[PDB]
């Protein structure tokens, strides 16, 4: 049960990290009125 | 001293009604702010003095 | 139990994966301009 | 009317009736369509005026 | 219960809480007085 | 020069009373010297009356209140109401005497003398040379009295004794 | 008059407060007048609850929610949660009423004749929303104000009279908290604890030492961060991340205060330390466990072996076994086995409820507390009828915990809705399509068809 | 019917409910910036 | 003759008074 727990923790951390550092990547600029 | 406290609180309430009604009335009206802000501040000082007097007399002595 | 962690091996991915994602994001951010602007948002990417 | 609802449920089990299921689907899908069409139209309007409130630009 | 020196002012204290609702209605009345410009 | 191994501070020309070029940490720079002078005079006057108050409260007690063990504890035995009367009276005095200007920005708008609240009821400050001598006396007495007050308050707090009582009953801690 | 109509601002009368976004002085007036409104409600409702206070009934039987807040802080409360004096409540109400008068005058003055834009008359107070440095300065000032407030709570709890500790031996008393928990491990293990059952995140603070110590921590953190924001400007990652406009800041505040509303609703529903049951009344779990515990006592005293009484399904009728293996109260209250109450913790061993301590070590005040809490359960109606929904109109009781929890859950959800609205509109107004799609350059028409 | 507590309730309620509209009417009579 | 905002205010106060008397009769 520990292996499943660490796999789930890794997956959740991976996707939350993608979310967090994607919204930090100048998300407001990604609009059709830029430039 | 009860009765005297009631009179002071009633005077404070009437003065508060007068302020709440009239201050915006003589405040928004054309002129009358630079003309009567001295009167406004005098009424506010009287209100604060009444508050202080009631604070002192709440102690019944 | 902080963050529901009862075994210390669980901390390795939780700390490690954000580090790698931050490395990629830091490459992206070092590619940027990184000077102050006066606007509601930065149009430079 | 609430008594009628509970009476029909108790003596008839009308929730289990598939025609009532289709009726519930129709009502909830009609509410869904009303909300989604209102939101979609209000959020895909053309900029037909300079005012921030866009109701007068029609 | 209020202290007996201020127990006669109970009705004003009863009215007092609902006054912010009257402030909201006052904002609406003020907008009605200017014709909702 | 008060500090011989350091330079004279650039903003201390010697116009104010008691200026001997003593500002190693440099508060004269990066601040308003008039603001600092009025603050120094205000602290000096407050502690100057406070030392006399600490002396008086040992032997003289007003009939309305009950005396505590120390003048420091005289602050606690008086009721909370009445204390705020003093607070508000001091607020009113500091509002009216300063002309209702209470910030480092709007104060000294007319460029009045720092510490000059226009309070000379007896008219002692008329001769300008005597005025300067009394300025020096007042500033030096305030500089002494602030240190004295800071000493005596802590002595009364630590030993639970009056200052004259402590001087007549000196003992180790 | 320009600036107060739709022809000059583009906003209608029902969206007229958005005319104050770029008008800083009038915006300050609106904020100060609203603060006056909040303090006015505080004072008026405090005096209302003083005037309606019956000395015989407890606070939670009279529908009072502000007097318990002052009862937590140790004003006019004797041992055991007895309300001995309501004069300090009156003092708080009157002080708030006068302060609300002052704040209302300030709000009116700054709304009506005080300058509309402060950026030319008083540059130290004027600002632009896009100027990150000044906005961070204001944020730091307010952070330091909040830290001062937290340290005011700390000073009240540690030096000025103390606060009501419901976990004090004997039944709860106003206690000076002399040794707060300053260990960062405990304080920040509260923050990193799971919010689910049996852990409760920060709702499960069960002693005043942790509360006071973490308030010291919050004050220190807030003051340090306030000076940090007074002396710094946002970093480049923060400058890329956020939208720098007044509506965006409003949306951030809306989501923060919505989360706070949810957290406070759960505080009111579950916590009995910062919300003692002598004042706010028992919680749902507390009421159910009180009923089960009183039946357990009445059957152990009046000849009924509770530990061997098999239930209708073979489980424990009075005492059963927890999913973690502890001795808990049986019945339908087995879901509420995580309850900690001052009237039951002396009777609780490391294996759960100790039968020997149950039959031997009962203090009578615990009997009184459990007999009182079992009847006024948090179950009520909108027309204030006590009991379950199938009860007759003779009991007039709805728990203050229910009122606080429902009101603040409602407001938390509503302010999440407000956050979503204002964040969307802030993004659309920053990008520049909040008024609709441009007909000349439609973004969709310039894209490739998707299928 | 006639209770002094109820009478004062109604008087205070009348004053509160007519203070604000009095402000608006008086500002409109002085032709202020309403 | 009379401005309509005063009429609307009086009507709203009377409607709320009707609501209040109905609620009072519900509570009594
Ligand atoms: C939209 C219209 C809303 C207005 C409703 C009509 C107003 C007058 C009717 C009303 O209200 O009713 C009249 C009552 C006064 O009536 C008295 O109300 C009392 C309320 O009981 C309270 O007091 C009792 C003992 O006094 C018990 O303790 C009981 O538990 C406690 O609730 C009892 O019912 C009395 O019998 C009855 O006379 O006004 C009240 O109480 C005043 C309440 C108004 C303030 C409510 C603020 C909102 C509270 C948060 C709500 C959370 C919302 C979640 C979503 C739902
Ligand atoms: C918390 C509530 C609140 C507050 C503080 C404000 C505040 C403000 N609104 Mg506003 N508003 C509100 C709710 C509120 N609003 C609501 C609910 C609506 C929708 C109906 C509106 C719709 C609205 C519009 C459409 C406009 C404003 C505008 C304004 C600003 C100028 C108002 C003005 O010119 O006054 C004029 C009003 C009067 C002269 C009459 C009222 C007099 C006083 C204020 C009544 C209260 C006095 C009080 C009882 C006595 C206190 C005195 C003290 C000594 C005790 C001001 C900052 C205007 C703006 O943006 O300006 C740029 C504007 O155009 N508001
Ligand atoms: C600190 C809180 C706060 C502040 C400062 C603002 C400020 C503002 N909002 Mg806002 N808002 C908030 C919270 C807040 N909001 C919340 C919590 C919600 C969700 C309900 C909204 C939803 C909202 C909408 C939908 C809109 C605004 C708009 C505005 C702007 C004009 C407001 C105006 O003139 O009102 C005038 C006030 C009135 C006309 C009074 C109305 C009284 C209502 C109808 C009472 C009924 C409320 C109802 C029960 C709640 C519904 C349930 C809920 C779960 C949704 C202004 C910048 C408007 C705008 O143009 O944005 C720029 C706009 O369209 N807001
Ligand atoms: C957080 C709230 C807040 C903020 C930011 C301000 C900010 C300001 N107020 Mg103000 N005020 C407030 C609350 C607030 N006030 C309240 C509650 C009242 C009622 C007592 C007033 C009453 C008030 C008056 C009567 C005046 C100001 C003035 C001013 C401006 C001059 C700076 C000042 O006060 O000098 C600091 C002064 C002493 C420390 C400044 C923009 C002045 C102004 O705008 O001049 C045109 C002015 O004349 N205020
Ligand atoms: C109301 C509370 C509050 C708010 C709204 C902010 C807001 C902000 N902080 Mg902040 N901060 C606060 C309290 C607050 N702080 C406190 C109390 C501390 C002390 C622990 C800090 C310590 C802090 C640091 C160390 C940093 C921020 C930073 C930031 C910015 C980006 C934050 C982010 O993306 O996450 C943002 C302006 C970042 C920033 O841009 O620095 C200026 C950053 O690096 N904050
Ligand atoms: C901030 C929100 C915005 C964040 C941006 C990122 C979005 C993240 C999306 C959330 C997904 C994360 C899911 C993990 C949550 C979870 O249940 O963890 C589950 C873990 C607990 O984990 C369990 O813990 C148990 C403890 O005995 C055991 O150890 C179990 O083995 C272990 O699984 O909980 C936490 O890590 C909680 C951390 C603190 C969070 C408290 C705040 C939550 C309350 C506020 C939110 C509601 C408002
Ligand atoms: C800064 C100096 C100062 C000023 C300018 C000032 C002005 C006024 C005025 C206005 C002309 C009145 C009418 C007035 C009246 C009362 N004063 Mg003041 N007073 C000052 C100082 C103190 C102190 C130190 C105390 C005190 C008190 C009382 C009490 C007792 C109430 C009671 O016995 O409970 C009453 C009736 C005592 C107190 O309030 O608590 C017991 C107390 O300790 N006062 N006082
Ligand atoms: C008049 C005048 C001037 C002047 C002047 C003068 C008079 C200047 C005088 C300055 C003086 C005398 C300063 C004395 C400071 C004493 C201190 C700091 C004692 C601290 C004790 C501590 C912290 C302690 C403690 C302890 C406690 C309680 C706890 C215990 O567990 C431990 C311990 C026992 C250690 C100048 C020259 C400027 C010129 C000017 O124009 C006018
Ligand atoms: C620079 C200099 C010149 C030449 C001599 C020398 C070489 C020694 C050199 C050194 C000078 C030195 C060491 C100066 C020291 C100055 C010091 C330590 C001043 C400190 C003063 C402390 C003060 C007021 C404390 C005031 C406290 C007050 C009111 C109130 C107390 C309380 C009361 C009763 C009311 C409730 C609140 C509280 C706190 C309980
Ligand atoms: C001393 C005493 C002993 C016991 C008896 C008693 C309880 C009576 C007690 C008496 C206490 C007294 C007299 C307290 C005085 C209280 C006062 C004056 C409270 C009033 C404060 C005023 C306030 C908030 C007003 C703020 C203004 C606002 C929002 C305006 C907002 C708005 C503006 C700016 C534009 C239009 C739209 C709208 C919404 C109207
Ligand atoms: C211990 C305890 C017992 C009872 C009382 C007491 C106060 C003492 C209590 C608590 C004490 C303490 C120390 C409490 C501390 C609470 C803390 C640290 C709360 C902080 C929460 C932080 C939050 C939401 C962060 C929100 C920001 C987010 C998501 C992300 C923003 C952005 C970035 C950075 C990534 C991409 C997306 C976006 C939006 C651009
Ligand atoms: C309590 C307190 C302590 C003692 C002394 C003191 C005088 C300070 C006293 C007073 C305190 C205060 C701050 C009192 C303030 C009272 C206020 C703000 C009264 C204003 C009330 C507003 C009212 C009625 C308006 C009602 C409007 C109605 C229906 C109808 C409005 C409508 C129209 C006309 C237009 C369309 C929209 C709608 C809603 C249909
Ligand atoms: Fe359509």
């Amino acid at each position: 049960m520990f292996t499943l727990k660490i796999v789930v923790y890794t997956t959740v951390t991976f996707f939350v990290s993608l979310f967090t550092f994607g919204f930090l990547s100048n998300d407001a600029s990604r609009n059709p009125n830029r430039k | 001293m009860v009765g005297l406290l009631q009179i002071l609180v009633s005077i404070l309430i009437l003065l508060s009604f007068a302020l709440v009604v009239g201050v915006p009335v003589i405040l928004v009206s054309p002129g009358e702010w630079e003309k009567s802000k001295g009167l406004v501040y005098s009424a506010a000082g009287l209100w604060f003095g009444l508050v202080i007097v009631i604070a002192a007399f709440n102690s019944f002595v | 139990e902080a963050l529901g962690i009862d075994d210390t091996r669980l901390i390795v991915p939780v700390i490690l994966i954000p580090v790698i994602t931050f490395i990629l994001y830091a490459g992206f951010a070092s590619e940027q301009d990184n000077e102050d602007f006066f606007d509601t948002y930065d149009q430079r990417r | 009317i609430f008594r009628f609802l509970l009476f029909i449920q108790g003596f008839h089990n009308f929730t289990l009736n598939p025609f009532h299921m289709m009726g519930v689907a129709g009502i909830l899908g009609a509410a869904l369509l009303c909300a989604i069409h209102g939101a979609t139209v209000q959020n895909t309007i053309f900029e037909d005026g300079d005012a921030a409130n866009t109701f007068r630009a029609f | 219960k209020l202290p007996e020196a201020y127990a006669v002012f109970k009705p004003i204290i009863d009215v007092a809480p609902v006054i912010p609702v009257f402030f909201l209605l006052l904002a609406f009345v003020w907008q009605a007085a200017v014709g909702f410009r | 020069l008060a500090v011989p191994f350091l330079e004279r501070p650039p903003m201390l020309d010697g116009s104010y009373a008691g200026d001997i070029g003593f500002d190693p940490v440099g508060f004269s720079n990066y601040f308003d010297l008039r603001w600092l002078r009025e603050a120094e005079l205000k602290h000096g006057r407050v502690c100057m009356l406070g030392v006399v108050g600490f002396l008086v409260q040992e032997f003289v007690t007003l009939p309305m209140f009950s005396n505590g063990v120390t003048p420091v504890d005289d602050f606690f035995v008086v009721p909370a109401t009445g204390l705020w009367q003093i607070f508000f009276t001091i607020g009113f005095v500091e509002a009216f005497s300063n002309g209702f200007k209470l910030t480092p920005s709007d104060m000294f708008a007319d460029d009045r003398a720092p510490g000059d609240l226009g309070f000379d009821p007896l008219g002692c400050g008329k001769d300008p040379a005597a005025l300067a001598r009394r300025q020096l006396v007042e500033v030096k007495n305030g500089r002494l009295a602030m240190i004295a007050f800071g000493g005596m308050l802590h002595q009364q707090l630590l030993t639970k004794q009056g200052v004259i009582e402590q001087l007549t009953n000196f003992k180790a801690i | 008059v320009a600036g107060r109509d739709i022809e000059s601002t583009g906003f209608a009368w029902w969206s007229g407060n958005s005319r104050l976004i770029n008008v800083s002085g009038k915006l300050l007036g609106a904020h100060v007048a609203h603060a006056g409104l909040m303090v006015f409600w505080c004072g008026a409702m405090t005096l209302f609850e003083v005037a309606h206070y019956i000395p015989e009934k407890p606070l939670y039987e009279q529908g009072l929610i502000l007097l318990p807040h002052l009862a937590v802080l140790g004003w006019g409360v004797g041992p055991g949660g007895e309300i001995i004096d309501i004069y300090p409540y009156f003092v708080v109400g009157v002080l708030h009423l006068i302060s609300s008068a002052v704040l209302g005058f300030g709000g009116v003055y700054h709304s009506l004749i005080g300058p509309d834009t402060l950026e030319e008359s008083f540059p130290a107070f004027g600002y632009d929303w896009r100027d990150k440095n000044k906005i961070t300065t204001i944020l730091g000032i307010h952070l330091i104000v909040l830290g001062i407030g937290a340290f005011l709570l700390v000073i009240k709890a540690m030096y000025v009279g103390g606060i009501y500790d419901t976990w004090a031996p004997g039944g709860g008393d106003v206690r000076i908290i002399d040794s707060p928990t300053l260990n960062p491990g405990v304080i920040f293990g509260y923050v990193l604890k799971s919010p689910w059952g049996g852990d409760g995140w920060i709702v499960s603070v069960n002693n005043m030492e942790d509360l006071v110590g973490g308030h010291i921590w919050i004050g220190i953190i807030c003051i340090v961060g306030g000076f940090w924001h007074i002396f710094t400007k946002p970093f480049a990652w923060a400058r890329r991340a956020y939208v720098w406009s007044g509506e965006a800041y409003l949306s951030y505040s809306l989501v923060a205060v919505s989360l706070m509303g949810f957290i406070a609703s759960q505080y009111s529903w579950y916590n009995n330390t910062a919300y003692p049951s002598e004042f706010y009344g028992p919680t749902g779990p507390e009421a159910s466990q009180s009923q089960a515990f009183t039946f357990l006592v009445r059957d152990q005293r009046l000849g009924a072996n509770v530990s061997s009484a098999q239930g209708p399904t073979g489980l424990g009728k009075y005492l059963m076994r927890s999913p973690s293996g502890e001795i808990i109260l049986g019945g339908e209250t087995q879901r509420f086995w995580d309850l900690r109450a001052p009237w039951i913790e002396p009777l609780r061993g490391p294996n759960g409820l100790d039968l020997n301590k149950i039959k031997n070590d009962i203090q009578p005040w615990q009997e009184r507390r459990a007999a009182e809490y079992m009847t006024h359960a948090p179950l009520g109606s909108l027309n204030s009828v006590g009991g379950v929904a199938t009860e007759i109109n003779s009991v007039n009781y709805v728990s203050p915990r229910s009122w606080l929890t429902c009101a603040h859950f409602f407001l938390g959800f509503a302010f999440y809705i407000g956050h979503l609205w204002h964040a969307g509109r802030a993004r659309a107004a920053a990008a520049g399509f909040e008024k609709g799609i441009n007909r000349e350059n439609e973004p969709t028409l310039s894209l490739r068809p998707i299928d | 019917m006639f209770n002094p507590t109820t009478l004062f309730q109604l008087i205070a309620l009348f004053l509160v409910i007519t203070s604000g509209p009095a402000i608006i009417v008086l500002i409109a009579f002085r032709r202020g910036n309403l | 003759r009379i401005p309509l905002w005063l009429i609307a205010t009086v009507g709203g106060t009377l409607a709320l008074t009707v609501v209040g008397i109905f609620f009072y009769g519900s509570y009594s």
